[PDB]
């Protein structure tokens, strides 16, 4: 839409190469071998790499010289907005099974609301490794029909 | 009957001709809807079946492919409010009448069985009108019979991997 | 009855009638009875089709190593031409998977009702259980006893854990399977995961 | 004694714990992959 590549905007060259001028501007005032000089040194590189990393997987840039993200769902960016959000879905439903199967173990108690706050360590953390097939346990659980009081 | 293993809905007895226990999505609960979509099936079937000749033959005899007026508009909306106009639940379905001079309504049995295969084949033929509609979208310009000559220089397979998979 | 980890006691909804019992399911998947026979039969399924996917893609292997044949590896095998595009052979499968795939869908949820041929109506399976139609499908006519319903579930699941051996194998090494433990037995104590 | 694991369990000091050991793996990640914004994998 109108985007170029990152390795071809000369606008992200630009912005690389003002932000190493403005770093090495104050490496100037302190010996070379001292501890700051040394701690500035390291800002450098990590920056260099920073711009080649971003350079090297295909970003698009736009006239300001600032990386863009497509979330349309093109094969060639599922690594922006695809490929972690599964990862986000996964983890999501997992801490929310967990917590979801926690209440329903203590509800049968004489006095539930007592394990709401000295919460039963030993009973958690058996729960915590079930959490892992949450995907699957769910989807049974939905066909039966237990999902909904 | 349409699947074996599956239970056949209660309004579905396999006593209605072409019956055959089909409705995964239950649209013919009321028996007011079985009634209406019974005379809409039927007049499909027999439109289809008028239909589909008309546009083969062309083809066949080489006048073309399948791909006044103020007369016709006013013939076509009487004869349909005319039919809209009758009442009996029977007699849309079938209007019997002086419309079927040969008498092929004096044998009940008989009477039945043509109804099954009429049944059958307005299926059949609604099912080859589709066929051509979907045909006519991936070779433009082609008719169908050009499409089977097609087919038989190539008789193995119906050539969807060229399309489905480019 | 086999015990998965002494000194722990095995769950209640696990009688021990089933074939290949030994009371493992730390994770309580099966606690609900319903959700037990379809993961039976996906284990069944499983399996069988593991078994005969780990044979046909390590003994041509050995084949092609020893001489026999010339057969590239597994991986390889769709660069390979045939009489018939890839797409024409995918639409035969899709079309001819889906018969039997349905039939036994259908026998899974009402037992005993696909027993009889639809075309030829003198032919028909003899009653069984779930999961093992018996029958023309048993034309030696074997004893389906306890024990070998447990040497079958043994080996489908060792197939399962030696195809998923055989993935990580080329997904890392990128090299063949026999090729690998061959590499294994030259130096045992130089050449093992902790290398690569 | 029976006392300290009781009071260790009430949920502040659990909830502490865990969000602490939560905001140091977090930072482990930050410092190991430093700078990113798309997946490369
Ligand atoms: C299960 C299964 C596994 C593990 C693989 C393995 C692979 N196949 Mg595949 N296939 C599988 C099902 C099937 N394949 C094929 C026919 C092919 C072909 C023609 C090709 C693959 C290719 C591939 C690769 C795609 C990445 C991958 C290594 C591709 C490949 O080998 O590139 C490295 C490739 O060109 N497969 C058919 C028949 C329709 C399958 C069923
Ligand atoms: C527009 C044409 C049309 C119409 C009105 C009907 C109407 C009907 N069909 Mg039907 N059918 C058709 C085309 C049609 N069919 C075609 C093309 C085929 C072949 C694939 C079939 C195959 C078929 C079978 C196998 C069975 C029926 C049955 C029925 C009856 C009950 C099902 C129902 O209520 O769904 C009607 C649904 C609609 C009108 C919705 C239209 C589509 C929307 C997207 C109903 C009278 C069942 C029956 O009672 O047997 C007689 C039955 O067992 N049909
Ligand atoms: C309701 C059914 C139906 C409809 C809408 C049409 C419509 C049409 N037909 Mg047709 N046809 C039909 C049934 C039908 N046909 C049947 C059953 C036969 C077999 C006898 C034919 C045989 C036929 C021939 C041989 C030709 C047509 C042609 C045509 C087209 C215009 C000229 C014409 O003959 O007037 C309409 C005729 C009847 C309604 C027109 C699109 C002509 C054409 O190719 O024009 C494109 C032509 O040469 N038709
Ligand atoms: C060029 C070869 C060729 C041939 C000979 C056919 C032949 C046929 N197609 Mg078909 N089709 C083709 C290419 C072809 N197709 C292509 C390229 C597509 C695009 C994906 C389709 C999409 C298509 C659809 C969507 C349908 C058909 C259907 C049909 C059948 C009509 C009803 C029937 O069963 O008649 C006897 C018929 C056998 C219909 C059918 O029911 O098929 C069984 C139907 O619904 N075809
Ligand atoms: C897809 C393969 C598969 C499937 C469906 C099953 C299914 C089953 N196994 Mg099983 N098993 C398998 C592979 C599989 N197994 C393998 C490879 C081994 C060897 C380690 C075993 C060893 C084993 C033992 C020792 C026992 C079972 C038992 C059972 C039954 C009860 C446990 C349960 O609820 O499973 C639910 C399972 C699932 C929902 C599938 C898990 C989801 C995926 C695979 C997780 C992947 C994680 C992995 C790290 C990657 C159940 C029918 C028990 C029984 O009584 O049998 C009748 C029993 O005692 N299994
Ligand atoms: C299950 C299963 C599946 C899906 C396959 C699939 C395949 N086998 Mg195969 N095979 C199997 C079991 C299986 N095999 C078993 C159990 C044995 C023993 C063999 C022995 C075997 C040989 C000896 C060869 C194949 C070859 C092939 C490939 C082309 C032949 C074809 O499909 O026609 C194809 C990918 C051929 C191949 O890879 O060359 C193209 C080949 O030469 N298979
Ligand atoms: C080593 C693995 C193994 C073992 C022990 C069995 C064992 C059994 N299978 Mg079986 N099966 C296997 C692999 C195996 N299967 C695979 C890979 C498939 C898929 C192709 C099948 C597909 C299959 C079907 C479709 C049926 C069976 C049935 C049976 C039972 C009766 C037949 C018999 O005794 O065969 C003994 C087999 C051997 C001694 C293997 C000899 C070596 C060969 C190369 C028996 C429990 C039947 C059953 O339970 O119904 C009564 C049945 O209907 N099997
Ligand atoms: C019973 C199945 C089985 C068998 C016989 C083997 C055998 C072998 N594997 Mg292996 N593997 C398996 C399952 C199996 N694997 C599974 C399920 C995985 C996925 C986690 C792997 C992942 C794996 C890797 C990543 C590597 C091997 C390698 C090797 C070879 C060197 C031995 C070694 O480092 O052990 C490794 C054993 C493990 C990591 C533990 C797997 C779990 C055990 C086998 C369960 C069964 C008891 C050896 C031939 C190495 C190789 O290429 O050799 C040169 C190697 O780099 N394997
Ligand atoms: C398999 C998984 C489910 C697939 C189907 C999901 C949708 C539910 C079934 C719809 C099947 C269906 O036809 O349902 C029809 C159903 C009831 O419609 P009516 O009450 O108007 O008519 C009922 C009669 O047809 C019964 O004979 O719902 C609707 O009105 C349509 C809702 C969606 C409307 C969308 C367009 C809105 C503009
Ligand atoms: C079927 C199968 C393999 C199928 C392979 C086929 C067809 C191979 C085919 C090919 O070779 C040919 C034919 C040609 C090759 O050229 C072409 C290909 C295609 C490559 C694998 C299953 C593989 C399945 C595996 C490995 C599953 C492992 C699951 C496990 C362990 C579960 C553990 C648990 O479930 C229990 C155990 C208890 C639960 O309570 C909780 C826990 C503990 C979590």
């Amino acid at each position: 839409s109108g985007l170029t590549p990152c390795k071809d905007s000369k606008q992200f060259a630009k912005r690389e190469k003002q932000q190493i001028k403005k770093l090495e501007s104050s490496l100037k005032l302190y010996a070379p071998e001292s501890a700051p000089a040394l701690a500035l040194n390291a800002q450098i590189e990590k920056t260099k790499r920073r711009f080649d990393n971003y350079g090297k997987y295909g970003l698009l840039c736009g006239s300001d010289g600032l990386p863009h993200l497509i979330v349309n769902g093109d094969q060639r960016h599922w690594g922006e907005f695809i490929t972690p959000g599964i990862l986000f879905l996964y983890i999501a439903g997992w801490i929310g099974w967990v917590g979801r199967s926690y209440l329903i173990a203590i509800s049968g108690e004489k006095k539930p609301a007592m394990k709401e706050i000295i919460i039963d360590v030993p009973l958690a953390s058996r729960i915590i490794f079930r959490g892992f097939i949450w995907p699957v346990a769910a989807y049974r659980e939905f066909l039966n029909g237990d999902l909904i009081a | 009957h349409w699947m074996p293993g599956e239970p056949r809905p209660a309004y579905l007895d396999g006593s209605a001709p072409g019956d055959f226990g089909f409705d995964p999505l239950g649209l013919g609960e009321v028996p007011a809807n079985l009634e209406r979509y019974k005379e809409s099936e039927l007049i499909h079937c027999r439109w289809a079946m008028l239909a589909v000749p008309g546009i083969l033959v062309p083809e066949a005899l080489g006048y073309g492919n399948w791909v006044i007026l103020a007369i016709e508009f006013l013939a076509i909306a009487f004869v349909e409010h005319q039919r809209s106009m009758e009442k009996d639940p029977e007699k849309k379905k079938y209007p019997g009448g002086a419309f079927d001079p040969l008498g092929y309504s004096k044998d009940p049995k008989k009477l039945e069985e043509l109804k099954v295969k009429e049944i059958k084949n307005g299926r059949l033929a609604l099912l080859a009108f589709v066929g051509f509609c979907v045909q006519q979208s991936a070779y433009p310009g082609t008719g169908p019979l050009e499409n089977l000559a097609t087919h038989l220089a190539d008789p193995w397979h119906n050539n969807i991997g060229d399309i489905v998979i480019p | 009855k086999g015990e998965w980890l002494p000194g722990l006691a095995s769950p209640d909804y696990l009688t021990g009638s089933l074939a290949g019992d030994n009371g493992f399911d730390p994770l309580g998947l099966a606690e609900d009875p319903e959700n037990l026979k379809w993961f039976v039969q996906a284990e069944l399924v499983n399996g069988r089709w593991a078994m005969l996917g780990v044979a046909g893609m390590l003994l041509p292997e050995v084949f092609t190593k020893i001489g026999i044949i010339n057969v590239p590896e597994w991986y390889d095998a769709g660069k390979e031409q045939y009489f018939a595009s890839s797409s024409t052979l995918f639409v035969i499968e899709f079309i001819l998977f889906h018969y039997v795939e349905i039939r036994r869908w259908q026998d899974i949820k009402n037992p005993g009702s696909v027993n009889q041929d639809p075309i030829f109506k003198q032919y028909s399976l003899p009653k069984g259980e779930v999961g093992y139609p018996g029958g023309i499908f048993n034309p030696l006519n074997f004893a389906p006893t306890q024990e070998a319903k447990e040497k079958e579930l043994a080996n489908g699941r060792l197939a399962m854990l030696a195809f998923l051996g055989f993935v990580v194998q080329h997904n890392v090494t990128g090299k063949g399977p026999f090729e690998n433990l061959l590499q294994h037995l030259s130096d045992p104590w130089h050449n093992t995961i902790v290398q690569t | 004694m029976r006392d300290l694991k009781t009071y260790l369990s009430v949920a502040p000091v659990l909830s502490t714990l865990w969000f602490g050991s939560l905001a140091g793996l977090l930072i482990e990640i930050n410092r190991l992959f430093p700078d990113a914004l798309t997946f490369p994998f």
